[PDB]
């Protein structure tokens, strides 16, 4: 039942912006926390980012802290990721992920236990 | 600091006129001959607990009021300007030094909800009662030419309402407000408590005295006698008792031949055991991790 | 702005509306053949332009069909136990309309959402949005869903296609507390003095003469009362 | 005194209740004035 | 941050044979309320992963019983007990305490 | 256990003052109806319940404000 | 089948089937208030 | 005296009962008890 689309991410020249929307189906969007995950071809995989329910609490991994931007819509039920200053080391398989973590120590950034789809960006 | 307030920390408990008749209230009130804490720049963090007396003898302008006092929840922040004054119920950032610096106890406006503006509030003393009740928050007030400024002034005074604000807000701590310059004033503090007293009303429709009906016993018979002169003899005014402390109270069914057991039956020949006349302990059948299954409808599961 | 409001809040966390110091036209809400309940607590629906209140709240969400019986005085359930409690004492008034084709859709709204598991009953109009996990077995959670540990909200699933008791349907509750500010339209005619008449002073019905009053008055007070709610001396609204 | 009444005042709950219901209002509140005016009847003939 | 060790990395497993998988951490997993805070993933070609194994030891939503993980601290083993031509995967680990989300070198499962 | 016990209610009581009239004193003593008053200044204990504030004295009078079984104030 | 009565009288219509629960003393809606109301001291049966 | 209502006892009636079925119970019971109370009271203002 449970399912997660994708959108955009294709060719794009380095420097500039890129669109990634994520829309949910089948569950409760505004409870469950939301990740984001880069995999690179060949080799595994890497979190950039991760938010709590209803914005406010936005984390970003090590080398991507300004360089990207993520937002949330928690009427329509999409997630964007909006993209900015991409690199050639950003070609990767990005993709939306989404994490049980409900509790008061369930850590927003932990246990993920869907993932989406999948889509792959070509910054060349 | 331990201070005797005297008489003060009675209102119009309504808006209701009444004229040279007793009248007995139940309101939040300030008890009778209360320990007020005595406050003297330097202003420590002290809690609501439904409903604060405050009471002054100009550089103290105002109060914050929240539960938080940061974005963490709504809050309240009283200001005078000395012309008019600001009521917002706006929601504000940290406010590390409460001062006004021109100002910066108004950290931020962001998402923020009411505003009122009114008449100004303006030794003396002027006292003052806030409350919630009912999603408001009432104020009450009056001012009065004293000079017993050394200690706590005695008298009596009557608070009559200013303005009623539709708020209905988590208050639960608070701050006086003095701005950040570099005389020396204080301010008293009372804490009122759901206490019943009678209040004689006047031919000028005011209150002259009353009487806290737990201060002594006493004022329990000017309460069940609805005067102030009791005659000299022996009154029945109410019953006690003893409350009672830490209330008191005073064969197992085969689930193991039904779930622990070897051989089942297939779905067309499945099996039925009737089971009755014993005692049925579900908490072991709720507290397995095995079934990966758990359902059902009409009953709840952890209340069988 | 209350009853065509695009989004409603689900019914943990229902939207307050205060309604002060406004006229009320309650011909345009009973003489609608769009609200299915209409039902009314300590009012009658006909007589409601002719009462007048201190102050009306509105309260709404979206609950299904099949438990809009539940929002009344002294119901019991999941939503009136745990998401939304009425008084037994209610004044005021609830009412509901259906709204498929707002908030169900194909493949299920999983927008609308509700408590089901809450360790004790709810407060009459004292209401929650805490989200910590519920800990229905013995062992502790320590902010940990799993077996035994359950978050306590979930989602209704509004389908087009289920029955009309699944469908959801948007619940707006009135209520009613009896200074007067909140009422309907009537000829507010001049004060007749000296006579036996018929007074409606704001809500304040009765009977009887009307003269000067000496007696000195407080900026604070509406209305006298001597003793035993007699109500002794009275100021025009106006 | 309400006598479990929804209002004290007979005109009020006159004025905002239809008569199926505001027939059972007056009638706890008939019940409950004719027992208080008995018991004042009654203490008055034995002080009488 | 957590330097992070999954060996060895290619792992030619006779079908029907067990296989054991580990993944060690610098800083010790273990909270304060007793559980255990390190997440074990496959990943199919051409599939996006999934969660095998959440906090050490508990089931996944349809993950099959043969998948077990082990440990405590900071050594952790995962074991599946009979491997077939569906097992063929290459295995992560992640955990969740500090900030980044590090992940494992990732772990080749081949059939022979 | 199939022990037997006993069910004796526990202790209440109406309250009573002793006032002499507002306009000589403002001092009370205060009277609690039938407690054998080990539990909540002057105590003294009478039939009619024990007295709270009021001294004894040994010489008799001709008394005005009445407590119960001859005892008087 | 055992009480005789002065005079019977026999009332019919066509209504929705939700609307049956109007067709009752005391209560109130379209067909209750504008189409049939029944009074307060009915003493008869309705069928559907 | 059950006063015409479920049972006597106060605490069962108020234990197995939702509050507002138990509201009218416990009113029966008061006007029972309570009319019983005045019977003994004016039996002993007579015998006085
Ligand atoms: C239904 C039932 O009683 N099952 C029991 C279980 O409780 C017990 O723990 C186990 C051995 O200890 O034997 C079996
Ligand atoms: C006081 O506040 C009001 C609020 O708008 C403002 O108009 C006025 O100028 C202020 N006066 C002073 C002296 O700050
Ligand atoms: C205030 O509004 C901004 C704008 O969307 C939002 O990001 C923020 O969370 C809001 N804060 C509160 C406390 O509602
Ligand atoms: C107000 O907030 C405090 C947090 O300190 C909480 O304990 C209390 O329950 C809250 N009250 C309401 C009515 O939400
Ligand atoms: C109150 O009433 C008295 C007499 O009833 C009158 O003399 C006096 O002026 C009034 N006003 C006051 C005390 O403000
Ligand atoms: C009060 O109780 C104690 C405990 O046994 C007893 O010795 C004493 O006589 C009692 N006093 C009266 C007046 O009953
Ligand atoms: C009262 O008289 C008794 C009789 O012996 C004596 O014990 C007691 O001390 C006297 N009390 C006073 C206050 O003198």
């Amino acid at each position: 039942e449970v399912q997660l689309l994708e959108s955009g991410g294709g060719v794009v020249q380095p420097g500039g912006s890129l669109r990634l929307s994520c829309a949910a189906s089948g569950f409760a969007f505004t409870t469950y926390a939301m990740n984001w995950v880069r995999q690179a071809p060949g080799r595994g995989l890497e979190w950039v980012s991760a938010i709590s329910d209803g914005g406010g609490s936005a984390y970003y991994a090590d080398s991507v802290k300004g360089r990207f931007t993520i937002s949330r819509d928690n009427s329509k039920n999409t997630l964007y990721l909006q993209m900015n200053s991409l690199r050639a080391e950003d070609t990767a398989v990005y993709y939306c992920a989404k994490t049980r973590g409900r509790g008061l120590y369930d850590y927003v950034w932990g246990s993920k236990d869907y993932w989406g789809q999948g889509t792959l960006v070509t910054v060349s | 600091a331990y201070t005797n307030s005297f008489t003060r920390g009675v209102y119009y408990p309504d808006k209701v006129f009444r004229s040279s008749v007793l009248h007995s209230t139940q309101d939040l009130f300030l008890p009778f001959f209360s320990n007020v804490t005595w406050f003297h720049f330097d202003n420590p963090v002290l809690p609501f607990n439904d409903g604060v007396y405050f009471a002054s003898t100009n550089i103290i302008r105002g109060w914050i009021f929240g539960t938080t006092l940061d974005s963490k929840t709504q809050s309240l922040l009283i200001v005078n300007n000395a012309t008019n004054v600001v009521i917002k119920v706006c929601e504000f950032q940290f406010c590390n030094d409460p001062f006004l610096g021109e100002f910066r106890v108004y950290s931020s406006a962001n998402n923020c909800t009411f505003e009122y503006v009114s008449q100004p509030f303006l030794k003396n003393l002027r006292e003052f009662v806030f409350k919630n009740i009912d999603g408001y928050f009432k104020i009450y007030s009056k001012h009065t030419p004293i000079n017993l400024v050394r200690d706590l002034p005695q008298g009596f005074s009557a608070l009559e309402p200013l303005v009623d604000l539709p708020i209905g807000i988590n208050i639960t701590r608070f701050q006086t407000l003095l701005a950040l310059h570099r005389g020396a004033a204080a301010y008293y503090v009372g804490y009122l408590q759901p206490r019943t007293f009678l209040l004689k009303y006047n031919e000028n429709g005011t209150i002259t005295d009353a009487v806290d009906c737990a201060l002594d016993p006493l004022s329990e018979t000017k309460c069940t006698l609805k005067s102030f002169t009791v005659e000299k003899g022996i009154y029945q005014t109410s019953n006690f008792r003893v409350q009672p402390t830490e209330s008191i109270v005073r064969n197992l069914c085969p689930f193991g031949e039904v779930f622990n057991a070897t051989r089942f039956a297939s779905v067309y020949a499945w099996n039925r055991k009737r089971i009755s006349n014993c005692v049925a302990d579900y908490s072991v059948l709720y507290n397995s991790a095995s079934f990966s299954t758990f359902k059902c409808y009409g009953v709840s599961p952890t209340k069988l | 702005e209350v009853f065509n409001a695009t989004r409603f809040a689900s019914v943990y966390a229902w939207n307050r509306k205060r309604i002060s110091n406004c006229v009320a036209d309650y011909s345009v809400l009973y003489n609608s053949a769009s609200f299915s309940t209409f039902k009314c607590y300590g009012v009658s629906p006909t007589k409601l332009n002719d009462l007048c209140f201190t102050n009306v709240y509105a309260d709404s969400f979206v609950i299904r069909g099949d438990e809009v019986r539940q929002i009344a005085p002294g119901q019991t359930g999941k939503i009136a136990d745990y998401n939304y409690k009425l008084p037994d004492d209610f004044t005021g008034c609830v009412i509901a309309w259906n709204s498929n084709n707002l908030d169900s859709k194909v493949g299920g709204n999983y927008n609308y959402l509700y408590r089901l598991f809450r360790k004790s009953n709810l407060k009459p109009f004292e209401r929650d949005i805490s989200t910590e996990i519920y800990q229905a077995g013995s062992t502790p959670c320590n902010g940990v869903e799993g077996f035994n540990c359950y978050f306590p909200l979930q989602s209704y699933g509004f389908q087009p296609t289920n029955g009309v008791g699944y469908q959801p349907y948007r619940v707006v509750v009135l209520s009613f507390e009896l200074p007067a500010t909140v009422c309907g339209p009537k000829k507010s005619t001049n004060l007749v003095k000296n006579k036996c008449v018929n007074f409606n002073f704001n809500g304040l019905t009765g009977t009887g003469v009307l003269t000067e009053s000496n007696k000195k008055f407080l900026p604070f007070q509406q209305f006298g009362r001597d003793i035993a709610d007699t109500t002794d001396a009275v100021r025009d609204p106006q | 005194s309400n006598f479990g009444a929804i209002s004290s005042v007979l005109n009020d709950i006159l004025s905002r209740l239809d008569p199926p219901e505001a027939e059972v209002q007056i009638d706890r509140l008939i019940t409950g004035r004719l027992q208080s005016l008995q018991t004042y009847v009654t203490q008055q003939l034995i002080r009488a | 941050d957590i330097v992070m060790t999954q060996s060895p990395l290619s792992l030619p497993v006779t079908p029907g044979e067990p296989a054991s998988i580990s993944c060690r951490s610098s800083q010790s997993l273990l909270h304060s309320n007793g559980y255990n805070y390190l997440d074990w993933y496959l990943q199919k070609p051409g599939q996006s992963p999934q969660l095998l194994i959440y906090l050490g030891s508990n089931r996944a939503s349809g993950v099959p019983d043969r998948f077990s993980g082990s440990g405590s601290g900071t050594d952790f083993t995962l074991k599946i007990s009979r491997v077939e031509a569906e097992d063929v995967g290459v295995y992560y680990c992640m955990q969740a305490l500090q900030t980044p989300g590090t992940f494992g070198q990732g772990t080749r499962l081949e059939i022979k | 256990t199939l022990e037997i016990l006993d069910i004796t209610p526990c202790s209440f009581g109406g309250v009573s003052v002793i006032t002499p009239g507002t306009n000589t004193s403002n001092q009370v003593a205060v009277l609690y109806q039938d407690v054998n008053c080990t539990e909540v200044s002057n105590v003294f204990q009478t039939r009619a319940g024990c007295l709270i504030g009021a001294e004894h004295v040994n010489n008799s009078y001709e008394c005005d404000i009445p407590i119960g079984a001859g005892i008087c104030a």
